[PDB]
């Protein structure tokens, strides 16, 4: 990481797609899953080691670090108290403080100490977000059609990046897993975000929360996921109305679209229990997300706070998956006889409109057109609720729930 | 009733974006039916909302959504809703005409108006079926006029924009606004900011008009309405002089009513110039006022003075945009400020290009730029190369007037000036995928282009300050060469400094731009020959490069040499490079003749003129004499007589130009 950070390694992933074999691809994949498998460097450098009392010394008493190809950078007395600044102000080693310094004074005209510092600064809130965009792009090129056709030709590589995600995806240890890293991930980058202390840093953090939810999203639209993850998703997304509630005005934007994108992988894992087929990264096979414990997920819903609408939003939708599981199961069970008629009740009762949960629905498709998809997935499943039993029921001298619907 | 109202607002917002995610969505509503059972019982309160999404699925669906209501199925049909237009439009006029609607009946007839408009937008053959279910132009000219509310006028005006999006109906709304006195009202710098959307649209239609209607500049048959034209220009320039005095609800708003303004200019401006001919500037021209309060030197002097502003906002905005892109989110809103700069550095050089001209200087030989200069160079690494590559073009075109560009920046911060220019002649390697596609679209294109015209532009630039030197003088060349600013040529070049020379002979030897760009690599050749073939600057010249460059004559020759001899190359590849190497061969023999040295003995004796005994020495095919011969390729091709001499005898020297 604190060495490949200067690799470009979008740069090279993009050649590594682009234009190398499917063996050199495969090659390339299989050393960077040490990156991705550790929740210390996916978004964040080498924090200081126990003897940085040690490392000082060396330093000052060489005036001298190691760039990469063996280079051994020879530096005045300034630049290593710039350095150290650096290293102490983001608690970074010292040996990674020198090589920005470095690179932020080879890509500068500037030299009073602060210009370096805020340039500094600037290099670490972009640069700390490599492997997050690194997975974010492989997942757009499993995503987009356009760049499958190109691939399609060269297909191996398309079922090389499936299979490489596919293992972060099945990875058994629960703390390895990319869904859990970007979960643990998404929990605390959220908690810690204020625009009171430093706007620069919340600004990149507000970056860095919208785009793990976006390589979640993708995930939830690509792989099957494990029961759990989805208890898991409704609880950061609980977290994040509890963000919500406390922040003010300008961070509501950041955490109104992070809220939304993770509300729409809610759905996305939703859709595959009947509908749509994702890869199964255990049988490297396509199927349905499996829902075993529905009495567990319907209690994670009702642990999200009675305040919010997106409470009852996900309510209606998980009442509107459980009769559309139902409805499937009735019809193998058609050979008996007449005595249906007292059932109709219950499925009717599960469906009290709650008036501002489908306004958060609303206000929220105000966002980005990759998700156009996905909506008309959730449109088309939404509008069969609509004409069979809204549109159906409307009287000609309307109730308190025809003013509703 | 308010969850689906709530859903049909959202489905507007979506599709109204020309969004092919439509055609998903339509198709996967007949499947379940769900406009039929919508439309044929729909509530009262349901209808607004609903109207509007068909307005927005309109655009993509245009056949399948007038389809849905002609079908006759539906709560609402064509025939019913011009019914209740018609019903109206007697009830207003007959209101009007005792003399001498709700809120939801407006926003309703509004949203039908908008639906209308959309399945006219989309198709002219719609058009050409609703004109047979009746006056439906003349219908929204009775909205438009009579005492409405201004959502519902905009709306009735929309769908008039949209039949005058086609000449057959462009000549009779024209006289139907001039009976209505239209304008009179929807031009107005009066009205208040419940009226800016009439306005905006009034500006939109008569936008939309002057596009489709020449005859609105003539004077030979229709001097009653160029006089007519003339009066809507004169209030669309103190509606212009306004633009920073009258109030908008956002800033959005204010550059859609500013770049409407400019682009009703731009096409003003240029059928004035299309319509110059033979010395015969034509003084009763609706267009001559708007060109007489341009061509200018408290609302009669502002209209220029508001293009400055808009010139030295936009330098504002790029000074805060490069900041802000470590923020926004926010690309939307940029839009409207970013395309108003683009044309307000269209109709600059829309008039220059009367002056960049034989007959105006022909007519000349028979009769402080510096600010604005300086404001439009600030643009030069603009981050649309569109605006880019206009401001370059533009300095293009100032330095042919006067051969002062090198003062003006002087004057300056030249550092800031000759700084914009290195930041666009430094080359990106990752710029680049192969032009080897034969699907050429125009839109990618047009982006590739802007792009790779901006260093090609700059290098004719540094070429025409080269070739038009009267012995002596500095020049915009020489300014961005960075030969010494106390205008004397004699001084030798600042080592390790960054000028456009130190940029040209490190991207001369670089391979890859060298097998990219041969016409802008025989070009830098033709720079460097001509800097060490004028007999003042040829010895800092040729001094700098033994300096800074020693390989440079071996180098190039050998980079040359292999990118000619990469077989499947083009006739035009091999052109420029063959040309190139030329300009070394006499860069490198005024070397020769006047500052022999080492590195020069060097290269004569081990790779021009290799003595054989040489070869046995490792203790440190190649380019010989010989071999540098074979490579220029002595079969000269056959040159064919073009057939079309036979064709055009009487032609032949109108059909060639001399090249001198």
């Amino acid at each position: 990481m604190d060495e490949e950070i200067f690799d470009n390694p979008i740069q090279k992933l993009n050649y590594n797609i682009r234009t190398e074999e499917s063996g050199s691809l495969l090659k390339y994949l299989q050393s960077q899953k040490s990156n991705f498998t550790d929740s210390k460097k996916f978004i964040s450098f080498k924090q200081k080691g126990n003897d940085s009392v040690g490392i000082r010394k060396e330093i000052t008493q060489k005036k001298s670090f190691p760039l990469d190809n063996g280079f051994i950078g020879t530096v005045a007395d300034p630049f290593i108290a710039i350095a150290f600044q650096i290293s102490d102000r983001f608690n970074i080693d010292e040996y990674l403080a020198c090589r920005i310094l470095y690179s932020v004074v080879d890509h500068s005209t500037t030299r009073d100490e602060k210009e370096l510092i805020e340039l500094s600064e600037k290099f670490i809130y972009q640069n700390r977000s490599c492997y997050l965009q690194f997975l974010r792009e492989i997942l757009h090129t499993l995503q987009s059609r356009d760049s499958v056709n190109d691939i399609n030709h060269s297909k191996m590589k398309h079922d090389i990046l499936q299979s490489f995600i596919g293992e972060l995806i099945s990875e058994q240890t629960n703390d390895k897993n990319i869904v859990t890293i970007l979960i643990k991930t998404l929990e605390e980058k959220v908690k810690d975000m204020n625009g009171t202390v430093n706007p620069l840093e919340c600004c990149f953090r507000v970056k860095e929360c919208i785009q793990i939810v976006e390589c979640l999203f993708l995930i939830s639209i690509q792989f099957t996921i494990k029961e759990d993850i989805i208890k898991l998703y409704i609880r950061v997304l609980n977290q994040v109305i509890e963000k919500e509630k406390r922040e003010d005005s300008i961070l509501k934007k950041s955490l109104f679209e992070i809220m939304f994108t993770l509300y729409f992988t809610i759905f996305a894992v939703f859709d595959n229990v009947k509908n749509s087929q994702v890869f199964n990264a255990i049988e490297k096979r396509y199927t349905f997300n499996e829902i075993s414990s529905t009495d567990s997920i319907e209690n994670e819903i009702k642990q999200i706070d009675n305040q919010h609408p997106i409470k009852s939003s996900l309510y209606a939708i998980f009442n509107i998956i459980l009769i559309a599981k139902e409805n499937n199961n009735s019809n193998s069970n058609s050979n008996s006889n007449s005595n249906s008629n007292s059932n109709s009740n219950n499925n009717n009762n599960r469906i009290t409109p709650e008036n501002d949960s489908y306004k958060f629905l609303l206000q929220a498709v105000q966002t980005q057109e990759y998700q156009l998809s996905p909506l008309n997935i959730l449109f088309g499943s939404f509008i069969n609720i609509l004409s069979c039993r809204f549109l159906s029921n409307l009287s000609s001298h309307p109730t308190k729930k025809d003013i509703l619907y | 009733m308010e969850f689906i109202n709530s859903f049909n607002l959202v489905m507007s917002n979506i599709f109204d974006n020309h969004n092919n995610s439509s055609i998903e969505f339509w198709r996967i509503c007949e499947q379940i039916n769900y406009f039929q059972n919508l439309w044929f019982r729909i509530h009262d309160d349901l209808i607004i909302s609903s109207f509007k999404l068909m307005g927005s699925l309109a655009r993509c669906n245009t056949n399948e959504v007038f389809n849905f209501f002609a079908q006759g199925s539906a709560q609402f049909t064509w025939a019913k809703l011009f019914q209740n237009f018609s019903s109206y439009a007697h009830a207003l006029n007959s209101i009007e005409f005792s003399q001498s609607l709700s809120e939801k009946d407006s926003d309703a007839l509004s949203s039908i108006f908008q639906l209308i408009s959309r399945l006219v937008e989309s198709s002219m053959a719609v058009g050409n079926v609703f004109l047979k279910i009746g006056p439906l132009i003349s219908l929204a000219f009775q909205f438009a006029v009579s005492q409405v509310d201004s959502k519902l006028k905009s709306s009735a005006l929309s769908v008039i924009t949209s039949y005058s999006q086609y000449p057959i109906y462009v000549a009779d709304i024209w006289r139907l606004i001039n009976e209505t006195n239209l304008f009179n009202s929807g031009l107005s710098a009066i009205g208040g900011l419940n009226e800016l959307s009439f306005t905006q649209q009034s500006l939109e239609l008569l936008l939309q008009l002057i596009q489709q209607s020449s005859f609105l500049f003539d004077k030979s048959n229709h001097y009653q309405e160029s006089l007519k034209l003339k009066s809507y220009l004169d209030s669309c320039m103190d509606l212009f002089n306004l633009l920073n005095i009258k109030s908008f609800n956002t800033l959005d708003e204010k550059w859609k009513f500013a770049l409407t303004l400019m682009k009703i200019f731009e096409f003003s401006i240029i059928q004035f110039n299309q319509s110059i001919q033979n010395f015969q500037i034509d003084k009763q021209h609706p267009c001559y006022q708007l060109y007489i309060e341009l061509n200018r030197s408290q609302s009669k002097k502002t209209t220029l003075e508001n293009i400055i502003k808009i010139i030295d906002y936009s330098n504002d905005q790029s000074i805060l945009i490069q900041q802000q892109i470590q923020q926004q989110q926010q690309q939307q809103q940029q839009g409207y400020n970013q395309d108003s700069s683009r044309v307000i550095l269209n109709l600059v050089f829309q008039q220059l290009q009367q002056q960049d001209n034989d007959d105006f200087n022909l007519l000349v030989l028979k009769c402080d730029y510096s600010r604005p200069i300086v404001s439009i160079a600030k643009l030069i690494d603009h981050e649309l190369p569109a605006i880019s590559l206009r401001a370059i073009r533009l300095i293009y075109s100032f330095e042919c007037y006067t051969h002062q560009i090198s003062t003006v920046f002087l004057d300056s911060d030249p550092n800031l000036i000759l700084s914009k220019f290195i930041k666009m002649m430094e080359f990106n390697e990752s710029n680049f995928e192969d032009f080897s596609g034969t699907n050429y679209d125009q839109t990618i294109s047009f982006i590739r282009y802007a792009s790779n015209s901006v260093q090609w532009t700059i290098a004719q630039l540094i070429m025409l300050c080269l070739s038009n030197i009267s012995s002596g003088r500095y020049t915009l060349a020489h300014f961005l060469l960075g030969c010494s600013s106390n205008l004397d040529l004699s001084k030798d070049f600042i080592p390790n400094s960054k000028s456009c020379l130190t940029l040209i002979i490190k991207n001369v030897m670089n391979s890859q731009f060298v097998e990219r760009y041969p016409h802008l690599v025989d070009c830098y050749h033709e720079i460097i020959w001509k800097m060490s073939s004028d007999p003042i600057t040829w010895k800092p010249m040729i001094k700098y490069i033994q300096e800074e460059f020693p390989n440079y004559y071996h180098d190039s020759l050998l980079i040359l040499r292999n990118a000619i001899t990469i077989n499947g190359s083009s006739e035009r590849r091999t052109e420029a490079l063959i040309s190139s190497m030329s300009w070394v061969f006499k860069t490198c023999s005024i070397s020769i003749q006047n500052s022999y040295s080492i590195e020069m003995k060097q290269f004569l004796t081990r790779l021009i003129f290799p003595s054989l005994m040489n070869l046995n020495q490792p203790s440190m095919s190649p380019i010989n004499i010989l071999s540098l011969y074979n490579t220029i390729e002595f079969q000269l091709p056959e040159i064919n007589r073009p057939r079309i001499f036979s064709m055009y005898p009487n032609l032949i020297e109108y059909f060639t130009t001399n090249i001198n």
